[PDB]
RNA sequence: UGGCCAUGGAAGUCGGAAUCCGCUAAGGAGUGUGUAACAACUCACCUGCCGAAUCAACUAGCCCUGAAAAUGGAUGGCGCU
């Protein structure tokens, strides 16, 4: 990759985001794609295959190029997994009104969300992570018919289970 | 709604494309078109006589089919009580097609847009040339007619001749028969005259502007007596409207009787507008090539790639273009691919064996590319611009660059 | 705001003083938030880092509270850009951990030089670019096929010398970062006894 | 072309200035009000437009 | 944390519904610069020095800006601080 055209190993990563379906406007390859042996249409098809059947409401795309074989993965964002665990799935084209229903409970499902966080946050364990992910939700609005804000203060669960 | 109009336009384009293909026998088809002002009784009479004339056509197959076509159109016209606005278009016939299927067919429709063209024709095919011409020429022009008696404002599509608004005025006399008062009366006369110009200009702003941006692509001032001159060279006339003033026309007559005159004299200047917009567009495209920039792109292999990626701002195409989008498909493995092929590469091509597997890769039928551009340029960046081969820059673009390219939103690198 | 917070800040420092009988006074200096986050991640389990003001001038109020002497010795040393590190493990080990962490942070143009900085003989990693920036002061650089190669191992800046602007920028372009430090240790508090990094 | 520190030195004197919205007066960049009695010490100030 | 709507691009930043938690010493799901979009830069909380008042928004007096005419010119004139 430096002087002319050489693969010594090539386990090269770059971060794309968004990818519900193929996308006509694409913008997947160019710049980084062709130089480095990853093509365009085939790379788009591989990206669709990995990010197919959930998530279809936006995804994340780390692209580990093994010479010519890209390894697309879905690294979890908090709002994306909330939108995945909503009332699915009216995918695309109505739709339309809009994607902000936001009354889908998730009480013990967010415990899995705080566990799947890649350490991060500089936390004092889940006790504080619960407060974070209970407010990441712009849409969800917490349990059954609750608010977010100050109900978070009185948590009585999952302090010792999340490590 | 604008989107609903665009859908109706596309539906009618599709309808016209299906009718052009049709074909049949002898002179069985009945291309009929009616203009909006026309009476239906008059057309019904005409068709009845045409039915009478057909009643001695020596041939068998032709005669009977034509009678039944004329019978059907007469019945269609009975269903209407007036010719609807936009005119009427009626296409009767007895089409041949695959499976030896000699099927009768009747398509009357109120077309989108007012059309000014009458037509009666019988032939083996349907005559959808007038419609295609109205679909092409979307450039509306405006027409202000000034006169000391009274003004007129109107519009003008390729065919159609509109009247938007008009008034008359009780202007004062030329002379004042007092020595001292001659001067004052003269100044009063010039003020009244300026207030008329001011009133005309205000009415033009009301009419020809649409959402603080002029709807008409041109604007003809006509009349006499250096009055239309006063309107063009004046600070009262708004600059956004004034900037598109294309002609000052010296006519005789005033009002509707002169409106048509003004059009006839202005016809040459109006047709040249599209040609000028092309020169400006392609001239802007070729600027990028003259400098380094690297915004520009050209050719299906590059321009489409640019379009897919970091999109184009403007995509420029020749009207005619040969190039066609085929859909290639595999027999066994169910693998597929789409490619954009030239007239020689599409007609016969041994390339399309699957090779890796070892099968014949069948090319399932095309959709033509420029149509393809029209379908989903909204999907990509946008501003699909068709250009002719007439201008010297345009001819370069067609002959040299292959009649396809685009001006890009930012700088882009390419390889291979 | 800023009455209840001020009271809450007093409660934070007193609780930390009650919990831990040992504190490490560290100078912040030219430091980043990224640095402080990295230090938090490294020293998460044992130590707790804090950054204060003249309401650390308030150890007096802790000493007032029907109990403590020895905190009287710590009052003069809360000057300059100072932060605390409360902890219970040990003293000499924690000093070694603080010294071992650190960060690069590129040249400060104008400030003093701690060590004898050098420029090894190597390519810059560029095309036919300005060699004149390097050769202006007194460096031997050639365009050895495209890349700007420095042709000798030379000392630009010595100990206790002021770093010029143009030479600082060239070092930043080369990605040479000997200047800055991270954080310094001035004084210590260990169960009443005071040490001076010894 | 021109040495960067030298350039910014010249800029300080010709470019980094406030300008009065009423009278166009060229003012020091700290300015809140105008100098000029002709505009009544306006306080409508804007920055001098930078060369792109 | 490419947060959501918006894909034409807004990961703080053409716009708009939002709009909280963590770390917290503390930083708005962001004042702007600017970007296709970032980046990069810029705009709290806290210190170090210095050493008592500091600062904001209104309001009303005098004064000034606003305030351009044709014979040379009039607080009555001279003049007057
Ligand atoms: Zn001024």
């Amino acid at each position: 990759m430096p002087p002319k055209f050489d693969p010594n190993e090539i386990k090269v990563v770059y971060l794309r985001c968004t990818g519900g379906e193929v996308g006509a406007t694409s913008a997947l390859a160019p710049k980084i794609g062709p130089l480095g042996l990853s093509p365009k249409k085939v790379g788009d098809d591989i990206a669709k295959a990995t990010g197919d059947w959930k998530g279809l409401r936006i995804t994340v795309k780390l692209t580990i190029q093994n010479r010519q074989a890209q390894i697309e993965v879905v690294p979890s964002a908090s709002a994306l997994i909330i939108k995945a665990l909503k009332e699915p799935p009216r995918d695309r084209k109505k739709q339309k009104n809009i994607k902000h229903s936001g009354n889908i409970t998730f009480d013990e499902i967010v415990n899995i969300a705080r566990q799947m966080r890649h350490r991060s946050l500089a936390r004092e364990l889940s006790g504080t992570i619960k407060e974070i992910l209970g407010t990441a939700q712009s849409v969800g609005c917490n349990v059954d018919g609750r608010h977010p804000h100050d109900i978070i203060d009185d948590i009585n669960s999952g302090a010792v289970e999340c490590p | 709604s604008a989107a609903d109009r665009n859908v109706e336009i596309w539906k009618i384009k599709k309808l016209i494309k299906s009718l052009e293909a049709a074909r049949g026998n002898g002179t069985s088809m009945i291309s009929l078109i009616i203009p909006p002002k026309d009476q239906i009784s008059r057309v019904a009479k005409m068709l009845a006589d045409e039915f009478g004339t057909a009643s001695n056509i020596k041939s068998r197959v032709n005669r009977l089919s034509v009678l039944g076509a004329i019978t059907s159109v007469q019945q269609r016209l009975k269903l209407y009580n007036k010719v609807p606005p936009n005119g009427l278009v009626v296409y009767c016939g007895t089409i041949v097609t695959e499976e030896g299927k000699e099927k009768k067919v009747n398509i009357d429709f109120e077309p989108f847009k007012p059309i000014n063209t009458s037509l009666y024709l019988c032939d083996n095919k349907f005559h959808t040339e007038a419609l295609t011409a109205l679909l092409s020429d979307d450039s509306k022009f405006g027409f202000i007619v000034i006169d000391g008696s009274g003004a007129l404002f109107g519009t003008l599509q390729g065919n159609t001749r509109e009247v938007l608004h008009k008034f008359t005025v009780d202007l004062p006399k030329k002379h004042g028969r007092a020595a001292q008062s001659a001067l004052r009366f003269a100044r009063l006369r010039m003020e009244k005259r300026h207030n008329y110009v001011r009133k005309v200009a205000e009415t033009a702003v009301q009419l020809f502007i649409s959402g603080d941006k002029v709807n008409v692509a041109g604007l003809v001032l006509a009349g006499s007596a250096d009055f239309k001159t006063e309107l063009s060279q004046s600070d009262m006339f708004d600059q956004r409207l004034q900037s598109k003033v294309l002609k000052l026309v010296d006519i005789s007559y005033g009002g509707e009787n002169g409106f048509n005159q003004a059009i006839e004299l202005s016809t040459e200047v109006l047709s040249n507008v599209k040609f000028i917009q092309e020169k400006k567009l392609i001239g802007r495209y070729f600027d990028e090539i003259s400098q380094d920039t690297g915004k520009y792109c050209f050719g299906v292999e590059d321009t489409l790639k640019a379009l897919e990626m970091g999109a184009v701002e403007i995509l420029i195409v020749y009207e005619n273009l040969d190039i066609m989008r085929y859909v290639l498909h595999c027999q066994g493995t169910e693998e597929e691919k789409i490619l954009y092929l030239t007239p020689e590469q599409e007609k016969d091509k041994s390339h399309f064996t699957d090779k890796e597997t070892g099968q014949e890769h069948e090319l399932i039928e095309s959709m033509p590319l420029l149509e393809w551009f029209a379908n989903n340029y909204k999907k990509f960046g946008a501003t699909l611009e068709i250009v002719t081969d007439k201008s010297q820059e345009g001819s370069q673009f067609v002959k040299g660059f292959g009649g396809i390219g685009g001006i890009l939103r930012y700088r882009v690198d390419f390889q291979g | 705001d800023r009455a209840t917070w001020k009271s809450n800040y007093f409660l934070k420092i007193i609780q930390l003083l009650d919990d831990y009988p040992k504190c490490f006074i560290v100078g912040a200096d030219n430091v980043g938030s990224k640095q402080m986050q990295q230090i938090r991640m490294s020293l998460r389990g044992k130590a707790v880092v804090l950054m204060g003001k003249n309401t650390m001038m308030r150890k007096a109020i802790r000493g007032h509270l029907e109990n403590n002497p020895a905190l009287e010795k710590l009052l003069p040393h809360i000057r300059g850009n100072v932060g605390f590190v409360f902890t219970k493990e040990d003293l000499t080990e924690i000093r070694d951990m603080l010294l071992a962490n650190k960060v690069p942070a590129a040249a400060r143009a104008g400030a003093i030089a701690p060590c004898e900085v050098t420029v090894p003989a190597q390519n810059t990693g560029l095309g036919p670019e300005k060699t004149s920036f390097f050769q202006a002061l007194g460096i031997t650089t050639k365009i050895s096929r495209g890349t700007i190669e420095i042709l000798s191992d030379v000392q630009l800046i010595k100990t206790g010398d002021k770093v010029g602007a143009s030479e600082a920028t060239l070092l930043n372009m080369l990605n040479i970062s000997p200047f800055s430090f991270g954080l310094i240790i001035q004084q210590v508090f260990d169960n009443g006894s005071i040490y001076n990094p010894e | 072309i021109i040495e960067p520190s030298l350039r910014q030195l010249a800029q300080k004197y010709n470019c980094d200035k406030m300008i009065c919205r009423k009278c166009y007066a060229r003012l020091h960049p700290r300015a809140v009000n105008c100098r000029k009695k002709k505009c009544g010490h306006t306080n409508n100030l804007r920055p001098k437009k930078k060369v792109k």
